[PDB]
């Protein structure tokens, strides 16, 4: 569905959509009123489209076969509609422009005007601000639009996004497929699984998520850490985190790479180990100096206890955990003597490592502000029996 | 093995140096619980080892300096360096005999300054209280988050600051040699550490008059010697160490601030006696000469009858020269001030070799030879030197913003104002850590024993000073906003933070007015301290606004749109608490729609007076969002305020429309009591918005036209019905119990009282019919009830009092008026 | 009560000591004038040591001066969600933008030497990134005000009084090889902050000064607080005159730049920002004047109020004209294409009654001629 | 339980009265042998009257035992000691505790 908002969504990815006109050639040509082109979300794939049944949604592009999915920009809703336009070759007349030109879009097949359903009543008393897009005969002397630019990291981290969570959920897909069902002295029966493509994003996404060296001058790494912030935010606004979080949730289950090829093959088995490192580093990398992403965790916090004793990814699993607490003291005001002792035995049956010292302090201070319940809980539990 | 293989196990000296920042953290911000506890891993002995141990490396160094200060220094300098801010001078001969210039063979004004951090000092700094460390102590019973809390660990605190000058000493005399072998491996890890212990040492106050000067000496001798060696400052030294100096640095310029404050309040008590003297004195003759001249005696009779502070003005007032001569003080007065002005400008510096013979200078050009020597890559010591590097260019100006903290007080309250000053502290620690029971115990006892306190009353502008209020809020508001929406923790801390705030502006309009200013985040964190019972934020804003004219005057509209925002969402939504709770589910809050209700009513109605000015913006706003009024008085498909009440009345009846029906706190909701209240309320607030008559004679469009609407929204004979309602008496049956009435969950006079305001104020009662059928229908019945009370049984019950609160308050002088 | 005034002998000492520090601070202490800016901007201009290094010359560090406008810029920078407030940072922007002006016919010679004079002061400050510091804390600011902002200003028309091309060359390259929005999103918010006449506030004030109950402390009849109307008054006119400071010598590309920002991803005209406010603002005069039109004589506080209004407006005015001067075709058809046409109406209007209501008593006689030159 | 073995001799005829104040230097180990107290890292001797209850059970009923100048073992129960609740961060529950008290004087 179609939606009229603001506020954030301004600026998060959903808000982004893409102009293609109907010919291949000449595409990037300066648009002309009356054009027909079809209208393409970015993060979704799916184009806008006039449907008999339910009027005005995005559609897939198999779905989309231009009559649903052709629309054009009109200066002024009077229907002249006077001639056809013939086909220019070449960039062709400058019409219109970036945030100046009033655009009302029409559907060419049926004319109709894209515009507001006018909430009804109660809809102010629900506070919802958000105001469903309809395709209307008359339609309102205010549907007209300006046409907004955006950046290029804003576009490629929506393109980013669409391609990865297709990958990503087509890996899940598989290993929803052969969950329960061992391959026994078999194969394991079922697609296979895109470890290699998988294991490449991980690594692009990785170093797209990468932060800037120390060395940089101060301005550059601020406007580095603009860009980075900005990246995770939107990519954790898509659901990306979740679906790197559900992604570990069912490799976990598989306590090793035998375990995984049981139902699985050892050819993805190979590579069960590196792929569970590589989407922690991911988790990390989204992470890292982003402050909402890493109070998320505060209603889930266990889901990163209870692994850290895992032996694949013990290092992956405690900095996601440090970056946690060094950002979020919403998580250190819910850490309980469960956690603090899961932490205290990491140190007693992995060894000494002043990583854990390191979290053991964060879990302590944030902003200049301590935490007596887990001061003592700390000193409690650790310092008198002296081991 | 020998903590010193750690040189070369440098795994294991990171694993430690880790540990001790863990012990550090413990330990971190006023867990001097937790600093006892490490004592007894790290002891004395070992601190003490490792401060003058040359062969450690510098992180483990650095650690156990650090380690000694968290546990045993910490809290003190922070508590000290709090208080140090303000000047709190008491009225003593010490101060009288304080002076800016010593006292020597040249003159104060053209004089050499003294030595800072060397002198008399009267200002007022709690003491330090320590704890010794023991761990065979009987265990007390007390439970936890109850008992007291601990003190800081003890150490012994002259014996340290000898070992930090000596350390310091061969520090300097050292790297005056240029050794390749540094404690530490580095000048850094050598210096640093000792730097911070002095400094600290300092801000605490252990160091004395000589030991200082062996500091000063060091730091530069040519310039503080008193009638080679190499300064530090001369000693090449990298940036950190750089810090530690201008820290250093910074410690002596504020004791020179502090001894400008204290010398000019002890020449303002000097110059007070004489200026006292001489009013009396020239009163008195201008009593034995009031006879030769009537007018020019009511001239010079103007100054007393002047203001106090005005006279001082008037007194002072011969700068310019051009007013010397209506300025009524003889010269030798005039000149003792000129001198001590001109004496303050030269020790200021305004008043003006390579050698600088002074700190200022000595600042100075060290720090622009450092900027001009090399590019600083530390922002944090570019800050710090180019504040040092203003506060040597103009020192007028720091004294101008520094003696707004300063006051004067006789030396008799000084006990009483040292108390207030630990409480404060604790308050002010509360700041930093995160909310407890044991916190909010401190807190409230803190504040039981300021409020005890005599000074706090007598002297709110040292408090305001002292930014008492604002900690308070803050410390109110760090508890609201966590986890708000979830649940509301520690209300006894918010019910003390009115008790205390909320007593705070009606000690005085000042006070009154500063917590005005802060109205907006009070109402912002309001929403949710609605659910709370008691004393609440909308309290205190209700304090701020009370019985002033200028404060309601002041206030504003979007302050207003707040609240009634708020009271929309109240009328359109319940409460989840009370849902929760299990409360049959209406659409709408009556507890807090009141509460924003009667703040409304004390924002527009004062001294018996309505606020035109917030009256009809109040009533605009309320009208543009009508859910405020009720699902009642809403228009479309809404009953009357008369069937609302009666459906109330139903309602308290009938429980499980009432209540949960399945209380301990006795304060259980009661529904219909709540819309009665709620719309008793709404009513008064409208009939106190409703216009003056003065204002009706004149004719006034906009005071009309408020009337008429608030006559449309609430006709006259809901308000006759409800006044007819009966309301239920005392009876005495059944073997003489008392069958008697609940007032939290039963109609009440109050409700009746609103809507007699709002008659009188809105619709009036000019003709005698109608007078005679309101006294027929609801008045005279509730006279003759109250009558029938007045027994010894029932005279003192609840009913009885509160007919006749309702009785005199609104019906009494109504009839009274309309007595013709 | 006036009678019943304790006389000063009979307090105790500490009330009266305080009341004489009170005194003491507002009649010396403040009065005094003690000027330090020049002393402190010449010793950190100065640069020492290097004629003996003679290598650090080629090394080019960085003179005191430019270390602290590096650290204000760094603070600037710096990535967070609000701008934290620094006495240090307005101390020290109040000390610079002293030192540029540094201040009955006058020779050409000498205006021409005040003018170099200007121009020296102000270099000392822009060749060590002044320029660069004020754009970026007006970017940091968000468009909240505040004091920082108003320091920010303030040395901004310091360093760009007279026109200084200098110091518009280097703003201007500045702000188009960094491409960012910020500085424009700021400036528009200060504009739509920025306050126009409140009768509402007027009256409240005036029955506040009636009712002039004493302050509980000794006796304050009408005690002022912050004038409720036009409050920022001083900040909308520094604004204001900052940005014609910006076009100020006909500078075709600030007057093109302001219209238009061709690198941004998004643009901002200042220009229709300038005329809103501008219409606000006769819209607020327009109904002061209604009013106080009935009353023969207008009281002193309103003839204060319109004296600010018409401050206020001048200024804008002359921003305007700035905007368009050389000529700017551009600005110019934004303009003929706004509402500045409805503004000069209700302008013309307000200029004609009160012309003629002015007239009538000599006492609005200093109203009626700045009333004048605002026409 | 209180059990004392004595160390090095005292006087033999001098021994501690209720309302007499003790003056000892201690040595605090668990029973595993862990130190957690000392009163000679502080350098300090520890005073402390007899029947008030500022110290444990133990250290009254023991030192009651004790005479002037002499050094002796003290091993005490956690029933005597401060038992199941402990003292936190330095002494756990239920810790059979062993100390070294020289009984220096009388005051």
């Amino acid at each position: 569905l179609v939606y009229y908002e603001g506020g954030a969504v301004c600026t998060h990815a959903r808000s982004l959509w893409r102009l293609e006109p109907l010919r291949i050639s000449w595409s990037g040509s300066h648009l002309r009123w009356g054009q027909p082109l079809r209208i393409r979300h970015v993060t979704t794939g799916r184009y806008l489209a006039l449907t008999e049944d339910q009027g005005l949604v995005v559609v897939d592009a198999c779905k989309a076969h231009t009559k649903a999915t052709s629309f054009c920009f009109r200066v002024s809703k009077e229907k002249l509609d006077t001639a056809p336009k013939r086909d220019v070759e070449g960039m062709g007349p400058p019409e219109i422009k970036y945030g100046e030109s009033l655009c009302f879009v029409q559907h060419v097949a049926s004319g109709l005007w894209l515009t507001y359903a006018a909430p009804d009543p109660k809809a102010l008393r629900l506070g919802v601000l958000k105001k469903k897009a309809i395709l209307h005969q008359e339609g309102h002397m205010d549907d007209a639009l300006f046409l907004t630019r955006c950046q290029q990291e804003e576009s490629q981290a929506a393109r980013m996004i669409h391609s990865t969570a297709g990958l990503y959920n087509q890996f899940i897909k598989g290993l929803d497929s052969f969950s329960g069902k061992p391959r026994g002295s078999g194969p394991p029966a079922g697609p296979a699984l895109p470890i290699e493509a998988v294991i490449l994003s991980l690594q692009d996404l990785i170093g797209y998520f990468e932060p800037p060296s120390e060395e940089l001058q101060h301005e550059e790494k601020q406007s580095k850490l603009r860009s980075l912030r900005n990246r995770q935010s939107l990519f954790q606004e898509e659901g990306m985190l979740s679906l790197v979080l559900n992604c570990i949730d069912r490799l976990n289950v598989y306590t090793t790479a035998a375990h995984f090829a049981e139902y699985a093959g050892e050819e993805a088995a190979e590579s069960w180990k590196e792929i569970v490192n590589l989407l922690y580093e991911l988790l990390a990398s989204l992470i890292r100096g982003n402050r909402a992403n890493c109070a998320l965790f505060s209603t889930n916090l266990d889901w990163v206890v209870s692994k850290l004793d895992r032996l694949e990814a013990s290092s992956g699993i405690l900095e996601v955990l440090y970056c946690v607490l060094i950002e979020s003291p919403e998580v250190l005001n819910i850490i309980q003597e469960n956690h603090i002792k899961s932490i205290i035995s990491l140190l007693d049956k992995h060894g000494r490592n002043h990583k854990v010292l390191d979290v053991l302090c964060s879990l302590c201070v944030c902003n200049g502000v301590a935490v007596r319940s887990n001061q003592d809980l700390i000193t409690e539990n650790l310092l008198p029996g002296r081991e | 093995m020998d903590i010193l293989e750690l040189s070369e196990r440098l795994d294991l000296q990171r694993f430690h140096s880790h540990t001790l920042r863990l012990y550090r953290a413990v330990c971190a911000l006023g867990n001097n619980r937790v600093a006892h506890a490490l004592c007894s891993h790290v002891d004395q002995a070992q601190l003490l080892h490792a401060l003058e141990d040359a062969h450690l490396p510098g992180p483990l160094r650095a650690g156990y300096y650090d380690l000694l200060i968290s546990i045993h220094l910490e809290s003190a300098c922070r508590s000290r360096r709090s208080m140090l801010s303000e000047y709190i001078v008491p009225l003593t001969p010490e101060t009288r005999a304080i002076t800016l210039f010593p006292p020597g063979r040249k003159g104060g004004n053209a004089r050499r300054h003294g030595l800072p951090g060397v002198g008399v000092t009267t200002s007022l700094r709690p003491p330090h209280h320590f704890s010794p460390p023991c761990f065979v102590a009987a265990l007390p019973a007390a439970g936890v988050a109850e008992a007291p809390a601990r003190l800081s660990p003890a150490i012994p605190l002259e014996a340290l600051r000898d070992k930090a000058l000596r350390m310091l000493g061969e520090a300097v005399r050292d790297g005056g040699q240029h050794a390749r072998d540094p404690v530490g491996g580095s000048v850094e890890f050598q210096f640093v550490p000792v730097l911070k212990l002095v400094s600290t040492l300092l801000v605490m106050g252990i160091f004395g008059d000589e030991d200082v000067k062996q500091i000063l000496k060091m730091i530069e001798p040519e310039v503080f010697t008193e009638e080679l060696e190499e300064g530090l400052l001369q000693m090449k030294l990298p940036e950190s160490v750089k810090l530690q100096m201008c820290n250093l640095l910074e410690y002596f310029c504020d004791q020179e601030l502090q001894h400008r404050v204290e010398s000019l309040a002890a020449f303002a008590e000097r110059y007070v006696d004489k200026l006292q003297a001489n009013q009396r004195s020239r009163y008195a003759l201008l009593m034995r000469a009031f006879t030769m001249s009537a007018a020019e005696t009511a001239r010079r009779t103007r100054e007393f009858r002047s203001p106090p502070q005005e006279q001082i003005n008037m007194l002072l007032h011969f700068k310019d020269e051009a007013d010397e001569e209506d300025c009524p003080l003889p010269e030798d007065i005039r000149q003792d001030l000129q001198d001590f002005h001109q004496d303050l400008l030269a020790h200021c510096g305004i008043q003006l070799e390579k050698k600088p013979q002074s700190l200022q200078e000595l600042v100075s050009h060290m720090v622009v030879r450092w900027a001009q020597e090399d590019y600083v890559q530390s922002p944090e010591l570019v800050r710090a030197m180019f504040s040092l590097l203003h506060r040597q260019y103009d020192g007028l100006g720091e004294l101008l913003r520094a003696l707004p903290r300063a006051y004067t007080i006789s030396p008799s309250s000084v006990e009483d104002t040292m108390s207030l000053l630990e409480c404060l502290g604790q308050i002010r620690s509360l700041l930093i850590v995160q909310m407890g029971p044991q916190e909010e115990n401190l807190m409230i006892q803190s504040i039981g024993n300021i409020m005890n306190n005599k000074v706090f009353y007598q002297h709110p502008n040292l408090m305001r000073a002292l930014g008492m209020h604002e900690t308070v809020m803050e410390v109110m508001v760090n508890v609201l906003g966590g986890g708000e929406t979830k649940e509301i923790r520690f209300p006894k801390m918010v019910t003390s933070c009115c008790r205390f705030l909320c007593y705070f502006c009606r000690i005085s309009r000042q006070n009154q007015r500063s917590m005005f200013d802060h109205l907006s985040y009070l109402l912002e964190n309001s929403g949710i301290g609605l659910g709370m019972q008691g004393s609440t934020p909308l309290d205190v804003a209700a304090a701020s606004v009370i019985d002033n004219n200028e404060l309601a005057l002041a206030l504003q509209e979007q302050d207003l749109e707040k609240v009634v925002s708020y009271l929309a969402g109240c009328g359109l939504q319940s409460c989840p608490m009370l849902l929760a709770k299990g409360y049959p589910d209406i659409g709408w809050n009556p507890c807090g729609g009141e509460r924003y209700l009667d703040f409304l009513r004390f924002a527009v109605f004062v001294n018996g007076e309505s606020v035109e000015e917030n009256a009809n913006v109040v009533v605009r706003l309320l009208i543009r969002k009508p859910e405020c009024f009720g699902p009642a008085l809403r228009g479309e498909g809404g009953s009357g305020l008369l069937a609302a009440i009666e459906e109330a009345i139903r309602i308290s009846e009938d429980p499980a429309r009432d209540g949960p029906g399945v209380p301990p706190e006795e304060n259980r909701v009661h529904l219909g009591h709540a819309i009665m209240s709620f719309y008793a309320a709404l009513i008064d607030l409208l009939g106190r918005c409703a216009p003056e008559m003065h204002l009706i004679q004149a004719g006034k469009g906009e005071a009309l036209r408020i009337r008429a609407i608030l006559r449309s929204l609430v006709p006259l004979d809901d308000l006759v019905g409800i006044i007819s309602l009966p309301l239920q008496i005392p009876t005495l049956g059944k073997d003489g119990a008392l069958v008697q009435p609940k007032m939290s969950a039963s109609f009440v006079p109050d409700h009746k009282a609103s809507m007699v305001l709002f008659l009188d104020r809105v619709y009036g009662i000019e003709n005698q019919d109608f007078l005679l059928h309101v006294l027929d229908v609801g008045f005279l019945p509730d006279m003759r009830a109250a009558a029938s009370l007045d027994t010894a049984t029932f005279s003192t019950t609840e009913m009885a009092l509160a007919l006749n609160r309702y009785l005199c308050l609104a019906v009494l002088p109504l009839i009274t008026k309309c007595a013709p | 009560a006036c009678f019943r005034m304790t006389p000063l002998y009979n307090l105790p000492t500490h009330r009266a000591c305080n009341m004489f520090l009170e005194s003491y601070k507002a009649a010396w202490i403040l009065t005094e004038d003690h000027s330090f800016e020049d002393r402190m901007i010449d010793d950190l201009s100065k640069a020492g040591e290097q004629e003996e290094e003679e290598e650090e010359v080629e090394e080019k560090k960085p003179d005191p001066l430019h270390q602290l406008v590096l650290h204000f810029s760094r603070t600037a920078l710096t990535e967070k969600s609000k701008l934290d407030e620094d006495y240090l940072y307005m101390a020290y922007a109040d000390i610079m933008a002293k030192s540029c002006h540094l201040e009955v016919e006058v020779s050409f010679e000498e205006k021409e030497m005040e003018k170099q004079r200007l121009l020296y002061q102000q270099s000392r400050l822009h060749t060590r990134g002044a320029a660069e510091m004020v754009l970026q804390m007006i970017s940091a600011c968000k468009g909240e005000t505040g004091a920082m902002v108003s320091s920010t200003l303030k040395l901004g028309i310091s360093i760009l009084n007279g026109g200084n091309a200098e110091v518009q060359q280097k703003m201007l390259d500045y702000l188009k090889d960094k491409k960012e929005v910020g500085f424009f999103q700021s400036i528009q918010a200060l504009m739509q902050t920025c306050s126009v006449l409140d009768l509402n506030a007027f009256e409240r004030q005036n029955k506040a000064e009636g009712l002039g109950m004493v302050n509980e402390d000794g006796t304050v009849i009408n005690r002022q607080n912050g004038e409720k109307v036009m409050a920022d008054d001083e900040f909308t006119q520094d604004l204001f005159r900052f940005l014609q400071l910006l076009c100020e010598g006909h500078n075709n590309d600030f007057q093109n730049y302001l219209r238009t920002q061709t690198g941004n991803t998004t643009t901002i005209n200042i220009i229709i920002c300038t005329v809103d406010y501008l219409l606000r603002l006769q819209e607020s005069i327009s109904d002061f004047y209604w009013y106080y039109s009935g009353k023969d004589v207008i009281e002193e506080q309103g003839k204060r109020n319109f004296s600010k209004a018409m401050s206020v407006a001048k200024q804008v005015f002359n921003s305007l004209t700035e905007y368009i001067q050389g000529p700017c075709t551009g600005n110019q058809q934004s303009l003929a294409h706004s509402r500045l046409w409805d503004a000069v109406v209700g302008f013309l209007h307000v200029f004609a009654h009160m012309m003629m209501k002015l007239a009538q008593d000599s006492s609005q006689i200093e109203l009626l001629k700045e009333l004048l030159d605002l026409q | 339980g209180v059990q004392v073995e004595t160390i090095s001799p005292g006087d033999g005829r001098t021994f501690p009265k209720r309302g007499q104040t003790c003056v000892v230097h201690y040595t605090g180990m668990l029973e595993d042998g862990k130190k957690f107290d000392s009163s000679r890292d502080r350098n300090k001797p520890f005073k402390f009257m007899l029947g008030k209850q500022e110290v444990i059970r133990g250290w009254e009923e023991g030192v009651a035992q004790m005479s002037v100048g002499q050094r002796a073992k003290l091993t005490i129960s956690p029933d005597y000691a401060y038992g199941a609740t402990g003292h936190p961060g330095i002494i756990p529950p239920h810790a059979t505790l062993v100390f070294d008290v020289e009984l220096l004087k009388l005051e």
